[PDB]
């Protein structure tokens, strides 16, 4: 649900804008609940999750 | 058996190039190093027939240098490749900035008569310039990976952009761990001192991984740098602290002056 | 009304993100800067409501500030956003990466009171970083426009993989030819002297734009720079002269050691 | 011929088709020899009949 909604905000555009336009109406239509939509809008990060070194130079 | 390796940036799912989005959902096997699952799972959607190479990082806090963690997914890759499998490497971003991975797969490939390349893609350098209204051309950009800036000798352009990679491991010199201490960044804090004051300005940045996601753009004085909360995906943008001196040795030759600059 | 100014990478069509892509499909309007007209063409079969903004350009061996080029085109883009168009900017690359268009049509977007973002693009450097299969983070990175590193005061550090974008006006003042001269590029030849030889190898590059085009990768000495041929999509690499040497100075502040290194 | 370059920019089957056999490929979506010579000689204005960055 939350992952399906994600991938496709992402991708698509037209829905991107209708989420700028107003977050928690196109949120709430894609099925979040109010703890995931809670989450979103303080930016918590991590508890989204709940409900990248490659490299050094030592030479 | 070939090999390409591609990006898929930063954001979830779209910001990926066209054709490389193509190359995953073609390719008889995937090995991925993605930000977080909402990455992994829009990837496996994709293509089913993944294998995740953050497996081969230190696990349990063990004690394991990061060189070996990067031989074995090269060769983890390779033994697909060899098999005969049409193999893609995806790795968040872009795959060959600020990443061996990729370039020791390619150059193994090749030396092993493999067809292989490397797609492009959006690194978290091509996110800053956007996130921040800044055009790398306006005054110059240089990028150093944090830790190489202190162990070896580089001298920064004051009037340039200046980036740190990899700035929450500076001065880690095992490579067995997984961030440094206060101490390691105050002495980068006093090196960084040759050319730039302690109230200079800084940006701790972070480019977002989900589309509902803001970017983190923490302006502070260099001193704090320190005291900062830093991740391992968060890069030190050191804007200019110098006014650019006109090359008069230079203009002179071009037989001309500042006032004659279009 | 809105913006966004998007990129559609250097390779026709598969280069562009998806998201980038998705904008353009559902923009109201679509003003174009692309290097050629296949592009040009899938770009109109994307969304045929496109003004090419390559007509502000000089026209007709007619004397024109580029400066005076991109004001006119902000100025377009911007008409089309203050009449209420969902605007897009779609720019070759990335649309932030030494292009001051968009940076200058979100500024003044937002400062009318509009919604203004920039979408990251792939790059004639992150093409560069693929097709010679060089990591920036290796030795660190540099980057300048040619002829503001002819004009001001800039101090590359020779350990690193240097570039020069926009080579081939290299010291053209006026902004109104279109390509440089021999002398000029010589100057280069004799500044770039404080650091390199003049035997050092170096790297004229360009990006291919079709699918079917292999990419420009010449090798040459420094000395033999003012008799290349150049053009306007041409970028010079400039490898290290010098390999990474040890910074004894903070390694024994870390307390530390090369030996130590991991 | 800017439909197939489209396609192929676009499509990874149909490039890793064209990079086992550019000749081939391109025949088989209908280019001239003169098309097709101008590929491989890389000749890109046959087949075709910037700067906005200062200071
Ligand atoms: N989301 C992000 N925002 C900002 N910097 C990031 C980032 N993800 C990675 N980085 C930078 O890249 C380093 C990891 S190396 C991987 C880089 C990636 N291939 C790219 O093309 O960007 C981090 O230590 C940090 O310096
Ligand atoms: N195909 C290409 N290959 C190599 N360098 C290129 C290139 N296209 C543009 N450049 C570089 O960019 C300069 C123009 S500025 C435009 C750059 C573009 N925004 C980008 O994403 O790169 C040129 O003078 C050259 O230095
Ligand atoms: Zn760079």
């Amino acid at each position: 649900g939350l992952s399906d909604f994600f991938t496709q905000l992402g991708q698509d555009a037209q829905l991107m804008e209708d989420y700028k336009q107003n977050p928690e109406a196109v949120m709430r239509a894609h099925g979040l609940t109010d703890e995931q939509i809670n989450a979103v809008m303080t930016g918590d990060m991590e508890k989204l999750k709940t409900l990248d070194v490659i490299s050094h130079g030592n030479g | 058996g070939s090999l390409v390796c591609v990006g898929t940036g930063l954001q979830l799912a779209g910001q990926i190039s066209v054709l490389s989005r193509s190359y995953i959902e073609h390719a008889d096997i995937v090995f991925s190093l993605l930000p977080d699952g909402f990455s992994q799972r829009w990837l496996t959607k994709l293509n089913p027939n993944v294998i995740n190479l953050q497996q081969f990082y230190a696990q349990n806090g063990e004690v394991k240098n990061r060189r070996d963690t990067y031989e074995q997914m090269v060769n983890a890759i390779l033994d697909a490749v060899r098999a005969g499998k049409k193999t893609v490497c995806a790795l968040y971003g872009h795959p060959g900035v600020f990443a061996c991975v990729s370039h020791m797969a390619i150059t193994r490939a090749k030396a092993e008569g493999f067809s292989a390349k490397m797609e492009p893609g959006i690194s978290a350098e091509a996110c800053l310039w956007a996130d921040l209204g800044i055009d790398p051309g306006n005054s110059g950009h240089q990028s150093f990976e944090a830790s190489q800036f202190m162990f070896f000798n580089h001298v920064p352009d004051p009037t340039t952009h200046l980036l740190l990679w990899q700035i929450a491991i500076a001065g880690e010199h095992t490579l067995t761990q997984f961030h440094t201490s206060s101490d390691r960044l105050q002495i980068l804090v006093e090196q960084l001192n040759q050319w730039y004051p302690l109230d200079h300005e800084v940006v701790i940045y972070e480019a977002a991984n989900l589309p509902i996601q803001a970017p983190r753009i923490e302006r502070l004085p260099l001193a704090n740098l320190p005291q900062a909360h830093l991740m391992p995906i968060s890069t030190l943008l050191i804007p200019p602290a110098k006014k650019l001196e006109y090359n008069y040795a230079i203009l002179a030759k071009l037989g001309i002056g500042p006032e004659d600059l279009g």
